[PDB]
């Protein structure tokens, strides 16, 4: 059973409230199928 | 399975009575963050075991959705796809005539109710008084963590039974804590993992998911000083330091050159009145070209106006340091502001050689 | 034994909850003979009339119609001959809808059509019926009032007989009438109000908690009737009742009461008692401010307490998290050695947390421009009301307490 | 719909089924070329302001199809208002209807009290006093007959059950409602309404926040030897005089904040709580 791999590129143009809503919404239904964040931050990690 | 958690249950048990009785159309429960609402009502409905749909507010973030799910998974319980509020009652109607359906309450259990206020203005009376417009026996629950003053229409409606879940406390969280020890090792030893860590974190942190997050992360270094070869003092002084540290993180888990200067001058052009620009640049006694004269005075060396400094102003509007006010279609008089930390404005000087400080009109 | 129980609270349960209809109508003498006598003579002649009910939501607007119409539709075979449909200003909020609705429940889309064709002509041409209109201020708001329009037209009209009956809680409803149908409504109201005195308060709540003469068991039911006669009585029965009739007179917050004293009837306690409506009356009348606060934590408190003193210091004026910060380092600084040493991020979570909790609203929001620092902030609570809650709490340390009272 | 109006001219006179810019493109072939002799065509508008537009073709087109010749075409305006063809409708069509305005002024008394009588010809059932003191009220007042129908039925009812029933009549069905209903409030309402009015004379502002008028009725209570209220209760009598358009007020969000306004004039309120 193969995960599914995500890429978000530049976060510091997105939007907030559209990141919240995925990861809520992705946390319920990790047992449906597996997903995994790869996070590429330009400036320091703080940001998160 | 719940601890200390029995005067609610008792209570729902008693307002649920029979499944052939009726009970309240609605009621509303309201609690903190870590009170467990989610987890002591979907118990109580497996424990009863009750026809129940669980609907999640976030993930139905339309009206279609929202009714065309609860409609699906009922009929699971029990394709339609509906559009209108007054379908959706009819064929409620429609469906809820099944046998198993007949004489038992239908129960919707809504959670993160906070959003219903702000998805349509007449569905929340609509689902207040959906027990008389369907007149079938239903109960609708709520969850949420504002209280009944907020959720109040203008208009006035029926108004539900309003609930409290207790909050907990220091015998209460050892209890939950200590209930789910590993069988590696005596339950004592657990206990007194447990009574160190509210010793120190009690004070700020209160949420059960977040201390027990940490004790789950820093039980190996609590049980390692055994292992290498009962001895409290030892365990305490060999790990106190690690204490230290974790609290220092409780809820936390190289520009080029040109742009030092940049960031340094958009720093004090934000943070400097423009009364003192001369006095703090002129030898002798915000827009962008404020900017271009004190960056044109700072650095000692006559920099050219090159297309790449303004590549450079561009990237550093992206990366979220500066922001644009003005219109973007009016870039011959852009405003700027400057959100970078007096802390991280001080650390990029040092590495220049530069003393901001005593520029800082405010300061002085 | 369990059984007698279990029917009355079923009947009791059925009484308050569903609302189900009840032969006892109190100070509405009144206005029921006028509507069931205008109902009749709307029914029994051709005659048209458009009235109006005004009152305060929960006090029985709906049971008036459900008992005037169940006394008077079985009459005769006039029941034959008369037509009744419901509209809700909730579930129809569209004039489409509406009209919908309406071909759907005269049982007309065969002889209308079924595609969503707009031509309302199949009914008007063809157009005794008696229309009920819920929430009857929502009709007003629609773009041109079409369907009121045409509803006092073919009440006005001489081709069919129809009775209009709206429902309506605002007391200006004449004023959210355009001109053309305010002239066009026939001017028949009725106002219902609590229009009795805390001793027919009492009369009501006696009669509402005794059981009905159709009760199996006859002496249980004289024993229950002696016992909410000699609860009738009791002062602090009375004062609960005095209570809670000073706030308001509505039958529903009674229904409400009643509902959750019986809850807590069981085997053990068969008759209820005035220690339980006083539980009832005291789980009923809580103020969510004072729990919430009550919930909260140390760090929490002393934000709150430093936002008190911006309060007093700087008169009804707003703040944000710089100076907040300043001053609970002002306060931390003044203590020699107190164990109060966080760094800003943990300062910053726990002021989002509070903003989350909707204790602190922004002015004139705005996001990108302005961060969350630099924000300007306000408080929702009194400072009665903090006092209130930090006497209450279990375990405030002396040193906040005495800065809160600094 | 505004548009549709012409599929209902051409379905009355041809029976036709067309979109609303193909039925208007059908009328205005049919009333611009010289087709058949066809009998003269009489139209009735009712409601003339309602079918106003932006763009003002319809209204252009119906009183501009007329002057053709060929049209045929006699069309009557009904309306209530005589401004409407100067300040709603532009020049060139407000010339076209200019000069031709009929104005019906209201009945007067006499022609009130005509009407009446011609109502009940060979009738004896009311004394004259009660029509002529109908008849002056609706003069003085609206000039109605329609009104003055209802205030008949309504005596008439009243007398099953002379002047006195059109004065009940009169006072009943115009006069309004809102003495009464303070009368009949509760009397923590009362309380709010005498800090609210305590509050504004202090002040002399008609808007002010819920934290002020909650402290003139603790004080007020507190002089009244009433109980101490708590927050909620406020609010929840606030939020319920609010439903019946009493006060002013947006508690959806803001709860400590509320500005409060009268829907009543201050002199009302005095006349209603001194008793
Ligand atoms: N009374 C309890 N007994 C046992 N475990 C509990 C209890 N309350 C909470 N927990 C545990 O703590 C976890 C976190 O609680 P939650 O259920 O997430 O809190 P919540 O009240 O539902 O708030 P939300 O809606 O999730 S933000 C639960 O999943 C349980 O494992
Ligand atoms: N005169 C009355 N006689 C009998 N019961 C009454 C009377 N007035 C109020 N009630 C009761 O008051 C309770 C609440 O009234 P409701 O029926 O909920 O209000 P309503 O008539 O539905 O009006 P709205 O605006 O639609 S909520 C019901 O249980 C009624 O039986
Ligand atoms: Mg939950
Ligand atoms: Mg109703």
């Amino acid at each position: 059973s193969p995960p599914v791999v995500v890429i978000l590129k530049d976060m510091e143009s997105f939007a907030t409230k559209v990141l919240q809503d995925f990861i809520i919404i992705s946390s319920q239904h990790l047992h449906e199928f597996p997903l995994i964040l790869i996070f590429g931050i330009a400036t320091s990690p703080i940001i998160i | 399975v719940v601890l200390c958690r029995e005067s609610q249950v008792s209570i729902l048990q008693s307002l649920f009575g029979e499944r052939h009785h009726f009970s309240f159309p609605s009621i509303f429960i309201y609690g903190h963050t870590a009170s467990g609402k989610t987890y002591v009502t979907q118990t109580l409905l497996k424990t009863l075991e009750l026809p129940h749909v669980f609907v999640n507010c976030v993930e139905c973030f339309t009206l279609r959705l929202l009714l065309e799910q609860i409609l699906n998974k009922l009929n699971h319980l029990s394709e339609i796809t509906c559009e209108t509020f007054n379908d959706f009652v009819r064929l409620f109607k429609q469906v809820t005539t099944a046998e198993n359906l007949k004489d038992q309450t239908v129960y919707i259990v809504l959670d993160k109710a906070e959003y219903l206020r702000d998805m349509e203005a007449n569905l929340l009376p609509g689902f207040l008084r959906l027990q008389e417009l369907a007149d079938r026996n239903v109960t609708v629950l709520f969850l949420s963590e504002i209280v009944w003053e907020k959720f109040r229409p203008n208009t006035g409606c029926f108004e539900p039974f309003v609930l409290y879940f207790p909050d907990y406390s220091i015998g209460n969280l050892q209890k939950i804590l200590s209930h789910d020890h590993p069988p590696e090792y005596s339950a004592d030893f657990y206990a007194a993992y447990i009574n160190i860590l509210l010793g120190v974190f009690y004070t700020v942190c209160r949420d059960l998911k977040e201390l027990r997050h940490l004790a789950v992360l820093n039980f190996p270094k609590y049980c390692e000083p055994v292992v290498k070869g009962r001895d409290t003092r030892k365990l305490w002084r060999n790990i106190e330091p690690h204490l230290k540290k974790a609290m220092q993180t409780v809820y936390l888990r190289e520009l080029p050159y040109y742009s030092k200067f940049i960031l340094i001058a958009a720093y004090l052009a934000s943070y400097n009145p423009a009364r003192t620009d001369k006095r703090f640049f002129l030898k002798h006694h915000f827009p962008l070209d404020r900017l271009l004269a004190i960056l044109y005075s700072i650095v000692d060396s006559r920099v050219a106006p090159t297309a790449n400094i303004f590549s450079q102003i561009t990237s550093l509007v992206t990366l979220q340091l500066l922001t644009l006010v003005g219109h973007d279609d009016q870039l011959d008089g852009p405003k700027y502001k400057c959100t970078v930390s007096l802390d991280f404005i001080r650390a990029i000087a040092r590495t220049v050689n530069f003393d901001i400080i005593k520029y800082l009109y405010d300061f002085l | 034994h369990t059984e007698c129980l279990s029917q009355v609270q079923r009947i009791l349960r059925e009484r308050f909850c569903r609302q189900s209809p009840h032969s006892n109508l109190f100070g509405v003498q009144v206005q029921y003979k006028h509507l069931s006598e205008l109902l009749k003579r709307t029914a029994l002649h051709g005659e048209s009339n458009s009235v109006l009910i005004i009152g305060p939501r929960g006090s029985g607007k709906t049971m008036l119609i459900n008992h005037a119409l169940k006394e008077l539709m079985e009459i005769e075979e006039v029941s034959e001959n008369v037509l009744q449909v419901h509209l809700n200003g909730l579930l129809q909020i569209n004039d489409k809808i509406a009209l919908k609705e309406i071909t759907r429940q005269l049982n007309l889309e065969n002889v209308v059509g079924d595609k969503v064709f707009g031509s309302f002509a199949e009914n008007l041409s063809f157009l005794p019926v008696i229309f009920i209109l819920d929430e009857f201020d929502l009709f007003a708001h629609h773009k041109n009032q079409t369907l009121l329009y045409n509803l006092f037209d073919i009440s006005q009209s001489a081709q069919t007989p129809i009775a209009v009956i709206g429902l309506t809680c605002r007391l200006d409803i004449l004023e959210l009438l355009e001109k053309r149908v305010k002239s066009r409504f026939s001017h028949r109201q009725i106002h219902l109000m609590n229009s009795f005195g805390f001793p027919q308060y009492v009369k009501i709540f006696k009669e509402q908690l005794s059981l009905p003469a159709e009760f199996p068991d006859k002496v249980f039911a004289e024993k229950w009737n002696e016992n909410v006669q000699y609860l009738s009585e009791d002062r602090s029965v009375q004062e609960v009742l005095q209570k809670h009739f000073n706030i308001s007179k509505n039958l529903r917050s009674l229904h409400m009461l009643l509902m959750l004293a019986l809850n807590r009837v069981t085997a053990s306690h068969p008759f209820m008692t005035a220690v339980d409506l006083m539980e009832a009356s005291q789980l009923c009348s809580m103020d969510s401010k004072a729990n919430i606060v009550h919930g909260l934590s140390v760090l929490e408190i002393c934000l709150i307490i430093a936002m008190k003193h911006l309060n007093d210091i700087y008169e009804e004026e707003p703040f944000n998290f710089q100076m907040v910060y300043n001053e609970f380092q002002k306060f931390v600084q003044r203590k020699a050695h107190s164990v109060y040493n966080f760094e800003k991020p943990v300062v910053m979570k726990a002021f989002e947390h509070l903003q989350q909790l909707e204790l602190i609203k922004p002015m004139e929001r705005t996001s990108g421009n302005s961060q969350r620092e630099y924000q300007l902030m306000k408080l929702l609570l009194d400072n009665t009301q903090i006092m209130n809650a930090l006497q209450k709490y279990p375990n405030c340390p002396t040193d906040v307490r005495q800065w809160a009272t600094s | 719909e505004p548009h549709q109006v012409y599929v209902q001219i051409l379905q009355k006179l041809t029976g036709q089924k067309a979109t609303a810019n193909h039925a208007a493109e059908l009328l205005a072939k049919q009333f611009c070329t010289r087709g058949s002799p066809q009998e003269t065509t009489v139209l009735l508008v009712d409601e003339l302001d309602l079918l106003w537009t932006h763009k003002q073709d319809i209204m252009y087109n119906l009183f501009d199809w007329p002057t053709h010749k060929e049209a045929r075409l006699v069309v009557l305006a009904i309306a209530n208002t005589m401004d409407l063809p100067e300040r709603i409708m532009m020049n060139r069509v407000s010339s076209r209807l200019g000069l031709t305005r009929m104005c019906f002024q209201p009945y007067t008394y006499s022609q009130l009290q005509q009407i009446l009588r011609s109502r009940l010809k060979h009738l004896k059932a009311f004394e004259d006093d009660a029509i002529q003191l109908v008849a002056r009220k609706v003069a003085a007042l609206s000039g109605d007959a329609r009104r003055c129908l209802d205030i008949c039925r309504r005596a008439t009812e009243i007398c099953e059950f002379t002047i006195a029933h059109s004065m009940e009549a009169v006072d009943e069905m115009f006069s309004s409602s809102y003495i009464t209903a303070i009368k009949n409030s509760s009397v923590l309402e009362q309380s709010f309404l005498r800090a609210i009015l305590a509050e504004f004379r202090r002040s002399g502002l008609e808007e002010a926040t819920f934290q002020q008028i909650y402290s003139q009725h603790v004080a007020l209570c507190r002089m009244e030897g009433l109980p101490y209220p708590t927050m909620s209760e406020t609010m929840a009598v606030c939020s319920h005089l609010g439903s019946c358009r009493l006060l002013l007020v947006e508690p959806s969000r803001n709860d400590l904040l509320l500005r409060v306004r009268l829907n009543v004039s201050q002199d009302d309120v005095l006349y209603a709580l001194k008793d």
